[PDB]
């Protein structure tokens, strides 16, 4: 049930973006959305935190 | 009711305002601004914002939604 | 039969507070929920309470209802002691107005098919700045009735009007596909007193004294400002009466604030000296 | 999944205790309030928020 | 129910009253409103303790605002012509927390102190016109004020000149309608002077109220008797023949014409 | 007092009303229509109001 | 379409490069020929 | 036979008694598993909840149509404290009243091996009250029989009244196997 | 025991209390303040001690009856001042 | 431990509605629910709640049927709707506690280690908040007295999200007070302060009466706090204080005098203008 809910919430139309900077406090992100925008994420999200190099 | 209206005006002069450059004064209680968003608007000035100080090309906070100079 | 421009949706205090909380607790994602309520006879839609829906990611639509969650929590609310039908749905529009878009129209059509009285309510948390609740109820106009020349809603009374429709709703088709229902609020006296408890002042703050150094500083500052305004008002009266307002008005405001503050603190000091011995 | 990200910006002017001019990167300039527990004096002109 | 109440108005027939009670004892707005109003018409003036008890109990126990409105007017009619015997019920209704029942209290004041200029009732209505929170109850209070003062037409304009210049549109409409009721079929001059600026207002229903009140006042009046009747006839024609004039303003103008030329210029409106 | 309160309320309404764009008139093509370029986005042909 | 994300065999999950606006990860919809997509084929994409 | 049952279980210290191999605790675990499975197999629409009788009564599982959760929550029940039979039974009655499905018979099977220290008067009053609310309190006695057998007879006789086969008493002084004694018992026989 | 009205303890008082001549009441009070038993100061020029605190302890039923009496008085004074203010300002209370 | 708990208007309204619906369907002295919130240091934020089915024997005083399964199901669905709201306690709408409160708090401690009771009195009072907070602490009494698992009071407050402030203000728009100190309202606030002080002193005096006669035992923390209060009472007959008091009163009164003088001069100017205007109008009418 939990995995199905995650799959439903990960609807395809993602916004391709960078991971320009990676921080810790858990981990965070300073992602650079391809809409020439910068968004800090306090929680990285569904990604596996596979070291997400800048 | 007069006190309530005063408080409402003081409130609409709120915190999350948007910066912009007052470009000139068209008439009384109305003027043209250019918001840092990059767009120019014909907005309404609130009352008693020291129109003496309100000189062309002046930094001013704008209502986030109505863009009114407040 | 024809629904008249007199029906009202009575949104309870709890329903409204839950709506606003959910909207601002899930902005910008379009939050949605159901309305545990009751159609009474023909003019009443009593939204006793609301019922949040889990964020489904795929915006707001019938796909986001998640019927299993609906049924489970409705059954358990009935167990709790809250046996109400689902009189329509609510969903937020965070900052881009209070109306219906195409998907909203489709969802509300489905709800009407379930029961042809359900009302679709929209709350805009972004522009719901404190002091102004931008909420609005709606129902769809059948495609046949409008073309038949008949008005979408009967008009048997003056109630229902007195509401100015929004320009945004007009440009998005307020009266061409749906129509705005009047929202009334059912406020109980006990609920209002509980609400007052929010900012109700404490007897401490009632009987407490302002810092005396700060009070003296404020009195000195305001008296100097009132001095300057006195000079201005003297020159103003002299010039106006020799050639025949802001100074007088500002001076009145300063005198009022001075009197109220000084009298309040003097009386508070008197009361303290008496009461605390 | 219910953690909306913030917008990175820079402080500029240090207005009254509860007011800060912040320029959002690739965006406009706002006057904003500061979160109560965030504590202050750690937001000087140029500070990233 | 409406027809039977009209036919039996004032008779206080027990059988009719009980049938109307049975018809009211349901949950349906359309039937309940008429049933309550007809109950009031039938029991009018009787001061029947049973009637007051039953109507107030059903009003408190029901759930339909339309039935509540019907019962409000019904109670008001029931407690008619009783100057001081209505005061207990008036106090109860005024202190009641249901806004429709507070409106019923205003109407009870009006009907009880109808055409007596009672200063106690005038004070109560004027107090409620500014203290109460429900604009409906404020408007009902002003209307009741007019109902009280209709016997001295010159007196009411003094009261209503200030109310007409109120920032509350509901109170303004109540002022207009109170002037209309008070100076109905009298063609007073200061009343028309007050109504005309109100006829020119930015609010929707204030204009309707002003137009209908002017028609009430000038019903059966000639140009020489009142040198403004032709002006208001032109005003009604203009507002009817208009592009942006509001629906309710046009409704008020059309009614105003109907009342002004009521009965083919053969009937006037006088409460006494 | 009524005048003061009404003035404040009307100011509130007229100030919470939405703002307005400023554009440069390229040409008053046709009656009741005006080709106007609004900075910085493209240029429209606006339908002028009746005032 | 600048990258078909390898097509992951099934579940294509195409990528698109809406110029002056943004990059996106999207899919087909009623595309009667899911094979005639290629890379850099200048596909048409909805708004919402 | 649509049924709603509450299995009361004693976890007092006297369950440290090891007459039933390997222990009274494991014996009662096996018996409750067997009885719950027997109730569930017959008309699976039946629902079963579980109560722990300790220093203070507790309800581990409300009326559910599943049995694995009840087994899992009972497995961690350890011997502690002392039995409070009256409070346990009252909690069981409350759970029956609150059961979601009102179309079920009301049963309470109580593993009550312990010396029931309660007053006889209030005891009979409770039994009669339960009879009035139409409850069937089956009682499994394994332990201080010499002490509690007369009181359990009072339970069942008062509940039955006349021809009232709803409530039953099964006493097992011998300890060959509690599970086998329960399976070869009148209570489970009718299912 | 001493009320806040006249908590000005004197050297002679402390002498008549626990037996010491008035040349070390000073040291005794110093020890009390340092340990934290009481708070205040010692004006030995005027030969008195100002106490503005005491470490609270556990009390007796009579020691609590005394507190009850003191409260009774305080409640009476508060009620009287309340009535006075309410009656005086009756015409402006909201 | 938790030093503060701030309940929210949504929680208050939900509790009131729960009690109303339960007392409409049937009759019960209390209704019970779970309080959901978040921690920020030792400051609990009770931002939501939900009712749970619960009934008890008011005679036995030890038999109740709080529904743990219902609790966990509702908690899971509320987690699905919102995640930063974990079970932080429970509430019951009873003006007074009961012997079952400790047992139910023991039950709730399985879902939260720092489980806090919040009694939300539906009956509306006029001096204090409608919420009383309690934390179950069981420790060897340094007093040396027998120790029993009992509650301990927790400071409580009412706070609101901004999205709840908007709704609260809208609902109270008709009966709201001005958010400014108008002299009449300030005097009224002082009178209400005197009222509250008198009520609190009366409560303390009644408790002292009861403990002195013997009905209740001597609570050492209560007596310590009362001792500290009486230590803290000021001395207003002190000459050095009377002189400063008169000095400050005279300063305030001179400011008030200047203010009143200015106000009177302004009023005279206004009347001069009015007399001149009336003169002009009557002259113009005559001519
Ligand atoms: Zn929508």
């Amino acid at each position: 049930e939990n995995s199905e809910k995650i799959k439903v919430n990960k609807t395809l139309p993602y916004l391709v973006s960078n991971v320009i900077e990676l921080l810790d406090v858990g981990k965070c992100a300073v992602i650079k959305t391809s809409t020439r925008q910068t968004y800090f994420l306090p929680v990285i999200g569904l990604v596996d935190a596979e070291k997400l190099k800048p | 009711e007069f006190l309530h209206a005063q408080e409402e005006v003081k409130r609409i002069q709120s915190i999350p305002l948007v910066i912009g450059q007052f470009l000139e004064a068209v008439d009384q209680n109305t003027a043209i601004v250019g918001s840092t968003t990059g767009s120019n608007y014909y907005v309404r000035i609130l009352s008693t914002i020291d129109r003496e100080l309100l000189k062309p090309n002046a930094s001013v906070a704008l209502h986030k939604h109505s863009n009114a100079l407040v | 039969p024809a629904v008249d421009t007199a029906e009202q949706v009575y949104i309870s205090s709890l329903a409204l507070l839950k709506m606003l909380k959910h909207g601002r607790a899930g902005v910008p994602m379009e939050v949605m929920g159901l309305m545990l309520g009751e159609f009474v006879d023909d003019y009443t839609v009593r939204v006793i309470d609301v019922f949040a829906m889990p964020q489904s990611g795929t915006g707001v639509s019938v796909e986001a209802v998640d019927p299993v969650f609906q049924a489970k929590m409705l059954d358990m609310l009935k167990q709790t002691g809250r046996p109400e039908m689902v009189v329509g749905w609510y969903h937020s529009h965070p900052g881009f107005g209070c109306w219906l878009s195409g998907v909203d129209i489709n969802t509300q059509q489905s709800f009407e098919a379930l029961s042809e009285r359900a009302v679709a309510v929209v709350v805009d948390p972004i522009q719901s700045v404190k002091g102004k609740v931008v909420i609005d109820a709606f129902r769809l106009i059948n495609a046949n009735m409008m073309v038949l020349g008949h008005e979408p809603r009967q008009t048997t009374s003056n109630l229902g009007h007195l509401n100015k429709p929004s320009i945004q709703a007009l440009i998005h088709g307020l009266n061409r596909h749906y129509y705005s229902i009047t929202i009334n609020y059912r406020k109980n006296e006990l609920e209002q007193k509980m609400l007052l408890n929010l900012h109700k002042k404490s007897w401490m703050e009632g009987l407490t004294l302002q810092d005396y150094s700060e009070h003296c500083k404020h009195n000195e500052s305001v008296v100097k400002e009132m001095l300057e305004l006195a000079k201005n008002y003297n020159k103003a009266v002299e010039e106006e009466d020799k050639m025949t307002q802001d100074p007088k008005r500002h001076l009145e405001e300063h005198v009022d604030v001075l009197m109220t503050s000084n009298i309040v603190q003097c009386l508070a000091a008197m009361l303290d000296t008496v009461v605390f011995k | 999944l219910q953690s909306v990200g913030q917008i990175v910006g820079e402080v500029l002017k240090q207005l009254t205790e509860e007011k800060f001019i912040v320029k959002a990167t690739n965006g406009p300039r706002y006057v904003v309030g500061c979160r109560r527990q965030l504590d202050k004096s750690k937001l000087k002109p140029g500070t990233r928020v | 129910s409406l027809g039977l109440g009209l036919a039996a108005m004032g008779t206080a027939r027990q059988d009719v009253y009980d049938l109307l009670k049975t018809n009211l004892y349901q949950d349906d707005a359309v039937t309940g409103e008429a049933a309550g109003l007809a109950l009031g018409l039938v029991m009018l003036g009787s001061k029947n303790a049973q009637a007051i008890e039953d109507m107030v109990g059903y009003a408190q126990e029901t759930q339909h605002e339309k039935i509540l409105r019907g019962l409000a007017v019904g109670i008001a009619l029931v407690m008619y012509g009783r100057m001081e015997e209505a005061d207990a019920l008036i106090e109860s209704l005024c202190r009641d927390k249901d806004p429709i029942l507070r409106r019923s209290g205003m109407y009870t004041v009006a009907m009880a102190y109808c055409g007596s200029g009672n200063n106690k009732a005038i004070r109560r209505l004027l107090h409620v016109a500014v203290s109460d929170v429900n604009d409906d109850v404020r408007r009902a209070a002003v209307e009741s004020l007019g109902f009280i003062l209709f016997r001295t037409p010159e007196q009411c304009p003094s009261v209503v000149s200030l109310l007409s210049e109120s920032y509350n549109p509901h109170v303004r409409y109540g002022a207009a309608m109170a002037l209309g009721i008070c100076c109905a079929g009298t063609g007073n001059k200061e009343a028309i002077n007050l109504l005309e600026p109100m006829t020119n207002d930015p609010v929707n229903y204030v204009r309707q109220g002003a137009l209908i009140a002017s028609a009430l006042i000038m019903i059966q009046q000639t140009e020489i008797t009142c040198p403004k009747v032709n002006q208001f006839r032109q005003l009604y024609s203009k507002v009817i023949n208009d592009k942006h004039d509001d629906v309710m303003a046009k409704f008020g103008a059309i009614l105003a014409q109907g009342i002004l030329d009521a009965g083919g210029h053969n009937v006037t409106i006088s409460l006494q | 007092l009524n005048a003061k309160v009404r003035l404040l309320r009307e100011e509130l309404q007229l100030l919470q009303e939405q703002g307005s764009y400023v554009g440069e008139v390229v040409r008053a093509m046709d009656k009741k229509k005006v080709l106007v370029k609004v900075h910085p986005e493209g240029k429209f042909v606006v339908d002028v109001d009746k005032n | 379409c600048t990258k078909i994300i390898n097509a992951d065999s099934e579940d294509p999950k195409y990528i698109i490069n809406v110029k002056q606006f943004a990059k996106f990860v999207v899919d087909l919809s009623d595309q009667v020929a899911p094979t005639d997509i290629e890379e850099g084929m200048r596909v048409g994409v909805d708004r919402n | 036979v649509l049924e709603s049952t509450m299995v009361c279980v004693d976890n007092s210290e006297y369950m440290r008694n090891g007459d039933f191999l390997p222990t009274r605790l494991q014996a009662q675990q096996d018996a409750v598993n067997i009885v719950c499975h027997s109730k569930t197999r017959s008309n699976p629409e039946n629902n079963v909840g579980l109560i722990t009788l300790a220093n203070d009564c507790e309800v581990l599982t409300t009326l559910t149509p599943d049995t694995g959760r009840i087994l899992s929550k009972l497995h961690t029940v350890q011997p502690k404290g002392k039995i409070t039979f009256c409070t346990g039974i009252r909690v069981a009655h409350l759970a029956l009243k609150h059961r979601q499905g009102k179309n079920h018979k009301m049963r309470i099977i109580a593993f009550v091996g312990s010396p029931v220290e309660d007053n006889e008067k209030d005891l009979v009053k409770l039994a009669k009250r339960l009879k009035k609310e139409k409850v069937n309190v089956d009682i499994i006695n394994f332990g201080e029989e010499e002490v509690n057998t007369e009181k359990l007879t009072a339970f069942v006789n008062t509940l039955n009244g006349k021809d009232g086969t709803g409530s039953h008493l099964v006493t097992v002084p011998p300890g060959p196997s509690l599970a086998d004694a329960l399976i070869s018992s009148p209570i489970l026989a009718g299912e | 025991t001493r009320p806040a009205n006249h908590r000005q303890l004197t050297f002679e008082e402390i002498a008549k209390s626990a037996k010491i001549t008035v040349n070390e009441v000073e040291l005794l009070v110093m020890k009390a303040l340092s340990v934290g038993l009481v708070k205040g100061s010692i004006d030995e020029v005027d030969k008195r001690v100002h106490m503005t605190w005491v470490q609270p302890r556990v009390l007796d039923l009579q020691q609590i009856k005394g507190m009850k009496d003191r409260l009774e008085f305080w409640c009476t004074d508060v009620k009287s001042m309340e009535m006075l203010v309410e009656h005086q300002a009756h015409d402006i209370l909201t | 431990a938790v030093q503060k708990v701030v309940v929210h208007p949504l929680v208050l309204l939900s509790v009131v509605d729960h009690f109303n619906r339960i007392g409409k369907v049937g009759n019960q002295k209390r209704v019970v629910g779970v309080l959901l919130g978040s921690w920020q240091k030792k400051v609990l934020d009770v931002s939501n709640s939900f009712a749970v089915p619960f009934d008890e024997d008011d005679k036995d005083d030890s038999v109740w049927f709080l529904d743990h399964d219902y609790l966990e199901n509702m908690y899971g669905m509320f987690k699905k709707v919102n995640a930063r709201e974990r079970i932080v306690g429970w509430y019951h709408t009873g003006p007074k506690l009961h012997k079952n409160d400790i047992a139910i708090n023991e039950l709730m401690k399985r879902y939260c280690p720092n489980s806090v009771l919040v009694i939300i009195d539906v009956k509306p009072k006029d001096l204090g908040l409608p919420t009383e907070a309690y934390i179950s602490v069981e420790e060897v009494h340094d007093d040396g007295t027998p120790t029993s698992k009992t509650f301990e009071h927790v400071t409580s407050e009412i706070g609101a999200e901004e999205a709840e402030e908007v709704g609260v203000e809208h609902l109270l728009r008709d009966i709201k007070d001005t958010t400014v100190g108008t002299l009449s309202q300030r005097i009224t606030n002082q009178v209400h302060g005197l009222k509250g002080l008198n009520s609190k002193l009366l409560d303390i005096r009644s408790y002292l009466e009861k403990v002195a006669t013997g009905k209740l035992p001597i609570n050492h923390q209560i007596i310590y706090q009362l001792q500290d209060v009486f230590n803290l009472l000021p001395d207003v007959s002190l000459q050095e204080f009377v002189k400063a008091f008169y000095l400050k009163t005279n300063d305030q009164m001179v400011v008030v005098y200047l203010a009143s003088l200015i106000r009177s001069v302004v009023a005279l100017h206004n009347l001069i203008n009015n007399k001149i205007a009336n003169r002009d109008a009557e002259k113009k009418e005559g001519q």
